[PDB]
């Protein structure tokens, strides 16, 4: 995205152009959340053994 | 909160245990809108409040840069004859910052009110002054009958009827040269195939509608890649401490509370952020003060309940929040 | 005016080395006790800066702007009165001149006619410029009081300036501290930001003169002109938000 | 050997009760 | 589709580029707007050999001014004079 602030997208860009730039920020933070849950499940299996 | 367990787990039978449902959040109530000081005012009295004037070709621009001009008291009063412009509202000019502001003063006849337009052609606008097609400003006429007029006419300033070619915008032509229609040279005077463009003003307050003096100020607005040094005033609100509110600032929009900050700051600094690039400290625009930005009080809600075939009794757990901070 | 004096002569380019110095604030953001990484035009660590001297000689070569300007000077009586910032160095275009009379610093962008070796006595224009026209820009600074007379003791004036042009914006990074080589580490602070928006391809310097053509006697000072380069620094912030240490990303 | 919406769950068995198992 | 609502209106060719969702203008703020979820098409035709006049046609009308931004799919039938200040208009134009 152009800006990482969700308030800067909605107060400046058009609302057809805002739904592209906000949904890139939602999807990229969920890929970091998918990385974080998966690495804790590997460390839960190493601490189980 | 027993029914908060059924909405999250999507089942009507709640097993015995502890289940996390939602998160408690204190909602914001009021809103704080801040705007800086109106200090260092700008001399806009050389156009609107000025006694003297010039003619339609003699117009002198007033350079407006690095100052705060007040247009806000004129829009709430408005003793204005006719204002007409295209695409930009004159009432929306007060909250916008404009980089290059130019203003002039010229007095026109009452039939020349329609001759001042963006994209205007004729025997008035093409031969003296006209507005360009890319002009983003707006024009305000003002009635000159109580100040600038004179009994029986004005013989001090004159206007030009004719010109040998079409004249561009952003041009000042003070030349006295005679329009030559034919091949006969005029030699500075009227004659055969020569028209004399200079005419005196007819301006008197007791004449009719078709000629009256009108003070006309063209506000030239230009927005470049440089930041704007000229801004208009905006009405603001007060400052609320230790309550959950929405933030509306010049460069910041957020939600939180305002507490006293002990951190040192830079005099050229409005705001500053932390590791997450979220603003934890801000300078007030009117006075010099630093306020620590903290978010509003939140906590997790856990529901401790038995089974639905046993009891309806609800025990509510608030995680991370002390019991004095629950109201 | 058009005749060069004894102090203008061909000299070698003797150079010195800078190690700690040249670190400014890249933004206005206050950050406390955290690590930060950024990329801007910076003075490189372990570089070659070209050292100048004025005492039977005066050093003003015509230096190109396009690598950036790092100024640092060790003085007593404030010899350097300002700079000349221009492109083609004539009256065909607009040029920037900084005039410091130690009351109010005069900053003007106008069309001037430049000579080869401009002199300042009060002030004297000409020999700086003979004629001036066609400019709408005037700027004044905050007023202050300084002494242009000579002082005794050690070297009490260290002025370290970074001059750069990013997308038509001119910024002045000013730091003054007490102190032919500087030592120690300090953090520069911003001062004047003017959106001028002109092309500056070359730059010169100015000189104060004292007298008890060739009768005027220049003072005694030493300075050097550095260049910038797109590099990444790591900045160490304290609890007060000042830079006590700077680590280059790629040097060693 | 500061809250952005990430919390730390406390443990059930305390370290004083681990030493009474010890 | 189920039904359709046809909106017939006459706009001059300088101001005809303001009909789109999410515009800003004289018609595009205080007169006619489109929502972001709007579904349909815009069809126009050149009427200048029929509806024009040499002296000008003053029968068709439009409204420039409104106190705030108008909601879309709403007609303004109000004859009320726009009042900037505290002076009452009494049906006619005047101060404020």
């Amino acid at each position: 995205a152009i800006s990482s602030v969700l308030n800067d997208i909605f107060s400046r860009l058009d609302p057809p152009e805002a739904e592209v730039q906000i949904d890139r920020l939602i999807t990229g933070r969920l890929q970091s959340l998918q990385t974080y849950v998966t690495q804790q499940l590997i460390r839960a299996a190493e601490i189980r053994a | 909160p027993l029914s908060e367990t059924k909405c999250t787990l999507k089942s009507f039978t709640v097993e015995k245990g502890i289940y996390q449902t939602s998160n408690f959040r204190v909602q914001p109530t009021e809103s704080i809108v801040r705007f800086p000081n109106i200090t260092n005012l700008c001399p806009f009295d050389e156009v609107f409040n000025a006694t003297r004037f010039a003619s339609v070709y003699a117009w002198n621009r007033k350079r407006i840069s690095n100052c705060v001009a007040d247009y806000s008291v004129l829009y709430n009063l408005a003793p204005f004859f006719t204002f007409k412009c295209y695409g930009v509202s004159p009432t929306k000019l007060n909250d916008l910052c404009f980089t290059n502001v130019y203003a002039d003063s010229f007095v026109i006849r009452g039939d020349e009110v329609r001759q001042i337009a963006p994209g205007q052609t004729g025997n008035i606008a093409d031969y003296n002054y006209k507005l360009p097609d890319d002009f983003t400003g707006c024009v305000i006429a003002w009635n000159s009958n109580k100040l600038d007029s004179k009994v029986s006419g004005n013989y001090n300033y004159l206007y030009r009827l004719f010109r040998k070619s079409n004249l561009k915008p952003f041009e000042r032509d003070i030349s006295t040269e005679i329009y030559q229609a034919g091949n006969k040279p005029c030699n500075g005077v009227a004659g055969f195939n020569c028209y004399f463009p200079l005419r005196s003003y007819s301006f008197r307050p007791t004449y009719g509608v078709g000629h009256q003096p009108y003070r006309v100020v063209v506000l030239s607005f230009e927005l470049l890649h440089a930041p704007a040094t000229v801004c208009g005033p905006k009405k603001s609100t007060n400052l609320v401490k230790n309550k959950c509110v929405n933030f509306n600032f010049n460069g910041l929009k957020g939600t939180g509370v305002l507490t006293e900050s002990n951190k040192k700051f830079l005099p050229f600094q409005q705001f500053g952020r932390d590791i997450a690039d979220t603003t934890d400290a801000v300078r007030d625009p009117q006075t010099l003060e630093i306020l620590d930005i903290t978010p509003c009080s939140f906590g997790g809600v856990s529901v401790i309940t038995p089974g639905t075939n046993t009891s309806n009794q609800v025990a509510v757990l608030y995680q991370g929040v002390n019991c004095t901070e629950v109201p | 005016q058009c005749v060069n004096l004894t102090t203008r002569t061909q000299l070698p380019p003797a150079y010195t080395n800078s190690f700690t110095r040249g670190v400014y604030y890249p933004d206005k953001v206050f950050r406390s006790s955290v690590l930060h990484s950024t990329q801007d035009l910076f003075l490189p660590f372990f570089s070659n800066v070209t050292w100048f001297h004025v005492i039977k000689r005066f050093d003003n070569p015509v230096l190109p702007f396009n690598d950036g300007v790092y100024f640092a000077s060790i003085e007593k009586s404030n010899i350097i009165r300002g700079w000349i910032f221009g492109t083609t160095l004539d009256s065909k275009t607009q040029s920037l001149l900084i005039v410091n009379n130690a009351t109010n610093v005069v900053i003007k962008v106008c069309e001037f006619q430049f000579c080869n070796d401009p002199f300042l006595d009060m002030e004297s224009e000409f020999r700086v410029y003979s004629s001036a026209n066609n400019c709408t820009f005037e700027y004044v600074s905050q007023p202050f009081l300084m002494d242009l007379e000579g002082k005794q003791g050690n070297f009490k004036n260290l002025r370290e300036f970074v001059f750069k042009n990013i997308d038509g914006y001119f910024k002045i990074y000013s730091k003054h501290t007490p102190i032919d080589l500087p030592q120690g580490f300090s953090a520069l602070e911003p001062l004047v930001d003017l959106p001028i928006g002109i092309n500056i391809t070359r730059f010169q310097t100015l000189l104060a003169l004292h007298r008890s053509s060739s009768g005027w006697t220049a003072g005694a000072a030493a300075y050097y002109v550095g260049y910038l380069q797109p590099r990444t620094f790591l900045l160490k912030y304290n609890e007060n938000g000042t830079i006590t240490d700077a680590v280059d990303c790629a040097l060693d | 050997t500061k809250f952005k919406g990430l919390t730390v769950l406390p443990p059930l068995l305390t370290d004083e009760m681990i030493a009474q198992y010890t």
